[PDB]
């Protein structure tokens, strides 16, 4: 099945670039801003999360953007 | 030489304690030593040789399947066994699937099936263990002085010919004593099974191609593992997650490939080294070293020398370098016995004054060929200066200008330091020498700290590091009580070690 | 006849609608059907014969090792695999282990063993699964009027001799017709597949001897267990736990047998039937059946005969029966065609009016020999009543006296009824004729709230089920109301079925 | 191992005397009997876990009879 | 009959491995983790005996508890 | 040497009391005693035999039953004695069972049955018992200094070589000195009669294999039971309870043999030590002795000695240890009579302070043999620092690098200390030397203390300590502050000896 779990969570650091550095750079970002192309919803009912849930300003914002970012996840 | 155009720089001053100088080396970079009681010296490391490896584990990166067949008791029954579920290398699922009526018995009820296929791998990638014994290291240096610019960078005379030796470290002997023949001996000590940070990389190979693996990755990854130990024949592991065997929902219980996965353990492999390797052994390159260059045995060659006559001329014109240095060719057709060469970084002329550090320490023609070479190097001023050679009424002079000044070469000075501390960390303060309090503590504040930085943080990059350390510098912001003290700066810790880049 | 001395009695005194009598029948009892015009016959249940079972899973009573062997790769390797990880058929199991220096290898730290038994079985244990199909019974009848007593148990001559017959049922057929020759023949309607509560019963075999299984038991048991479908060379499944591979603070990892466990199995079966078998079926025996007993034909064997002269002796003289009833063995030396015989009990002597119920039917002692036997029984009354034989002057008479009476025969009664509400349930409403609402509702009401009890509590018996019992009957006294009401109730519904013993 | 869970759970039911139908009776109890003789201690201790637990009378009592019981099971 | 009476009530100590220390640790739960699976029930009346004695929150979770626990075993 | 790989590690600091250290060995693990005074002497216990055991009771593990009959004599008539019951050897149950009539006798109520069965044991298990006197103990100790690091494990000598010696101890005679030649000799004082907690266990025998037992386990248990004390034939005790006779409601009684219980009494065993044996005398092993070294006079070889020339090269490379400590083989090439090897742990290079701990005494290689090797081994400081030997040019250096520091070192330390006291309790006291009050009182409060702990609680471990133990940690979150202050302690006390696994 999928597992091969992402080496990037241990780093190997040294001078000489590593292995993929430059897609690692937009990686995680792209899959993103494709899935949300695909489905405009999961954000259009976020805030109802979101305004639900915490309920001030910044501190009920941090929902609504760690909700659309846990969505295009798998975790 | 081994220098200039690399451009990653280190200029290392030092004299001090008594040629304690401390210095670090990465296998991007360089540091050239500059001591007034010797010549200047660069050092640059070149490639770590890694020998006697051992095989942990191995997976299989491409599956194959061979013969299918299955068997069913009907209704409830200990699932028939296929001869097949006796040899092993067989992978085997028993499932529940009805057989009704004309299915062949009774109660079309819910019956068994088991299904088995003959597993067997194609290709393979086989770690392998890297141990702090049996690591070496390669260490070329080389001596400014003056030779011949061309041999800025040739591997001929190794052994022999001015300044340019090979100097091996390996563990069980971290001191090699360089004898560069007239200028005498270059003490060098190095902790080689420290810097590098080993016995957490697992040596690894995919086909033809070469890596290192952070160990607690190799350890733990989803796929058929050999043994390792035994290479007669595969006798596997896990050997399910490679083969899905699934079914619809009729009579039928099918099994799948999965067409490899060789493109999956690249695409996993992020943040892990390139690697190269020659046979038994392989050749890394990413370096890091803590050597404490002791300067002790340095003698000058170019001292109870003449002034070599009048007849320099410039071969390829001055230029600038990286960090601000400039290099010289001069052509000496004066036809004398060794001789020293005498240049100076002038400030105008109302008073041919010494302005700004000359560092090629003394340069010295050594030839009797009546034309000859020497690069020197120098660093003058910010403001516009003359570089001079020669004391004759035929010397020779060029201008020459430098950008930024003062404040100005701070902050590149600033920022490279703090790569260094976000590339190292811990032993990135062991460039200054002796044993300062400052220096000291330097290193003592920061390992403890660090650690914590490096268990409690330190689950990933790129996106990942950047949010979590975004978030935090909000914190900084509002809150209200005192914490916000610690959040606000540790914000700036993350961000940083997101901005090396 | 296949009664009297058998002390588990029932009688069914309702011979209502057109003969609809239901009856329940156990391998322990036997019911005895008395109704108004119709020779009492005496039913009971046999042996119920079990065939063409088929095998499910198996297990191992007694482990056997044979071949221990083990390597060990030294530090920083992975567990070097024997050969005999690759033939199944061997326990392996791979752990951690110190190998220090002169353990032959530097990296003093952790190795790792594996060790590897080759693993044979000795003996087995075959559950075998029954289906409701192929399920047979058999019922014995007979009826009372007056044969030899001597012949009260006997089979040879099931199907000839007095008015003996042996019915089969089995699925497909749930009805069976007894011709009793001369009674004409007892319609018999019986429900093979609900009674008995099989598909629920695995049929199991130690050594030699034979159980039966509630299944959820025998599907889970930590043993090694063969797949049970093909009986060429076991490949088991499980195969550890039945060997503890164990070591010490050492260079040693040793294994064990354990030493079967085939006392384990036997003081693990508790409240599990015995059973036996004689070959490829089996016979077990507890009885369970809802049989509806059509009475419809059954000529009196006795009408229409003169009244046997005088010379009416006793051999044996009369006895007791457990419920109650009496006996009486009568030799009438007169010498004439088969005939009826005069029985009355007489509460007095003069005037002898009938007292109290006469169950022979018609005693018709049949034989021209001038010498014949003929058991009849008859259940008088408390008070000392006579039991009289004869019409003329020759006649001869006993007395007989019973214990209890009125409320004394109810208790007794009372406490039969709530024991086959005990073991029986559901189905104990079943000896009520037709469809009376009482009795409807009667399996009614019991059916739901059984099937609950049989859900929430049901966990075990003896000391389980009488605490949890035990306990509720205190809230039944403390507490407040409401549940005071259910909870004080439901520990007699606990205890009871404690309390059947 | 052991477990080899006691077919007791499901008791087949019906009139011949089923497997063992003596030692049933006193089986569950006499390990009791047993392990207090061999520690009188757990018991000494048992008010102390009882006293401090549900603190009225009987509902006091329930534990201290449940302790003392559940101290010889091996779940 | 049973009662054979478990070892492990007094269990030599000493560093050398017991007799079955593998086993040892999961044979007290893994018969309770079956004979729940088999009958849900006595969990399901649990609660009304617990809901009952000691009406008190934890005091009377314990209890729920500790019948659920008393439930599987001949104790 | 007898130590290093051992990994169960303890050091025990020198002794200002006079060669009064007191040391505690576990035949799992080793202590090291380290004395300025001394050579570095490490002890280990190997095998601790028993002798001259006798017989106590015994048991059957297998019955069988050999020939049943049975008589019954009809209602009014006690239970008819077989002949079998006068020869005790068979066993008999005297049962009321139903004769009706045609069972052969009136009086249809009850009567009496008696059946009885030869009854022969198969197999057996015979504990004996063990008595602190015809006790042993086997010590092999042995001195690090000088010597080939492939002789770490050996026996062929425990009478020559360097220094090992094999000590015994057994009751009468609590003490042995031995005398390591050359070393002078090592005054050893241990108590046989006090650690091991003997007198409390049978020994105790299954089929061919062997264990220890608590008494008040093998003292009460239900198995038939020979009286242990004669072998001429087997006149039983018990019987019963290996054998179930048992019938339902017939006219049989039947009687099943269980079919050994051999499986039982291996998994009834747990947490009981298994002993080998060899024939009349069984080597446990597990440890326990408090012996109160006595390090008077020992007498270091490696004095007035000069300093072995220049040609030292290490072989095996360096390693690290467990605990910490590095190991180092090196052959010194130069040749002369026994010679003083010198080695230093340096914290730098220029000039060389001693820095850290070296634990080998004082390294010396005895041979005139021109080429030997010495295994010395020492434990450096937690930063990176360079093990060094040689005093000439020619000397040869290795960089070798520590973990953990102080905070480090201190728990690792407090989780092994703590491990004792779980082990042991009591003389888990013993380490420290002399008379400290802090240690006085140590085992004073603790003894006091402990044996109510180990009445009280003590029931069992595993799911039966923490659950008991987890209870009370309860209590200490809620209930009134005078009393949760003890009980919340209480839960950790239960909570540590379940987390020892
Ligand atoms: C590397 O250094 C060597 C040392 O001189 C150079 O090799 C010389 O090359 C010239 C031109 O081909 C030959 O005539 C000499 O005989 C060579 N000397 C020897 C023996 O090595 C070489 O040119 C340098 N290479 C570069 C460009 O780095
Ligand atoms: C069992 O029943 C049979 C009838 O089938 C009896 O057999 C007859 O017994 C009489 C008197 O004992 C003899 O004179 C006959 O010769 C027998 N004939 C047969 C059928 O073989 C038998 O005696 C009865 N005994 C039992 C077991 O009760
Ligand atoms: C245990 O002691 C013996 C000597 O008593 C060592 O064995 C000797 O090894 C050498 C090496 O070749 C032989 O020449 C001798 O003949 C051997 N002696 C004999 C016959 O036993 C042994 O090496 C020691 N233990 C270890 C592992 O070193």
């Amino acid at each position: 099945a999928v597992t091969l779990p992402s080496h990037s969570t241990r780093k190997l650091q040294t001078r000489s670039q590593t292995w993929l550095e430059s897609r690692e750079y937009t990686k995680h970002l792209i899959r993103v801003e494709n899935w949300i192309f695909r489905n405009p919803g999961f954000a259009l009912a976020a805030a109802a999360i979101a305004w639900l849930l915490g309920s001030s300003t910044s501190q009920k914002v941090i929902y609504l953007v760690m909700i659309l970012l846990i969505a295009p996840a798998y975790s | 030489i081994r220098c200039i155009g690399v451009s990653n720089r280190d200029f290392v001053e030092g004299m001090s304690g008594g040629t304690w100088v401390d210095v670090v080396l990465e296998h991007g970079g360089c540091v050239t030593v500059m001591a007034q009681d010797k010549p200047t010296v660069d050092i640059e490391l070149v490639t770590t040789t890694v020998s006697n490896m051992a095989e942990v584990r191995s997976y299989c990166y491409e599956a194959s399947i061979s013969d299918m067949a299955s068997d069913s008791r009907c209704p409830t029954q200990g699932e028939a066994y296929l001869d097949k579920q006796s040899d092993t290398q067989y992978v085997c699922k028993r499932t529940l699937v009805d057989r009704g009526w004309g299915n062949g018995c009774g109660l079309f009820g819910k019956g068994s099936l088991v299904t088995c296929a003959k597993f067997a791998c194609s290709k393979k990638m086989t770690g392998k263990s890297i141990q702090p014994e049996n690591l070496e290291y390669r260490i070329m240096l080389s001596v400014h002085g003056s030779q011949h610019s061309g041999m800025i960078v040739n591997d001929t005379g190794h052994e022999t010919d001015e300044n340019r030796a090979k100097v091996e470290i390996t563990p069980n002997s971290p001191r090699a004593e360089a004898t560069l023949g007239g200028f005498g001996s270059l003490g060098l000590d190095c902790e080689p099974r420290t810097g590098l940070d080993f016995s957490d990389l697992y040596y690894l190979t995919m086909n033809n191609k070469h890596w290192l693996v952070h160990k607690e990755w190799f350890h733990d990854i989803p796929l058929p593992w050999h043994a390792g130990a035994d290479t007669g024949t595969p006798h596997w592991n896990n050997k399910e997650a490679l083969v899905e065997f699934k079914d619809a929902h009729a009579k039928r219980q099918t099994v799948v490939v999965l067409g490899s996965q060789e493109g999956a353990v690249h695409t996993a492999l992020a943040g892990a080294l390139e690697a190269e390797m020659d046979g038994a052994k392989g050749r890394l390159s990413s370096g890091h070293l803590k050597c404490r260059l002791k300067m002790d045995k340095l003698r000058l060659k170019g001292v109870s020398y003449s002034l070599c006559t009048a007849a320099f001329t410039f071969t390829k014109i001055p230029a600038e370098t990286l960090h601000g240095t400039v290099t010289v060719e001069v052509q000496y057709a004066g036809t004398d016995g060794p001789c020293k060469v005498p240049a100076q970084m002038a400030v105008d002329m109302q008073t041919l004054t010494p302005v700004g550090r000359l560092i090629t320490a003394n340069p010295v023609i050594t030839e009797s060929t009546e034309n000859s070479k020497m690069m020197l190097e120098l660093d003058p001023p910010f403001g516009d200066s003359y570089i001079v050679i020669g004391v004759g009424e035929k010397k020779i002079t060029h201008h020459w200008h430098r950008s930024g000044s003062t404040i100005g070469k701070a902050f590149e000075a600033t920022v490279r330091g703090a790569k260094r501390m976000a590339v190292l960390g811990d032993t990135a303060w062991d460039f200054g020498s002796v044993g300062g309090a400052l220096n000291s503590l330097g290193k003592g504040i920061h390992q403890i700290f660090g650690a914590a930085f490096k268990s409690l943080f330190g689950g990933m990059s790129w996106f990942s590091q950047i949010l979590i350390g975004t978030l935090l510098m909000w914190l900084g912001l509002n809150t209200k009580n005192g914490s916000i003290s610690l959040m606000c700066l540790a914000l700036g810790g993350v961000l940083i070690f997101l901005s090396t880049a």
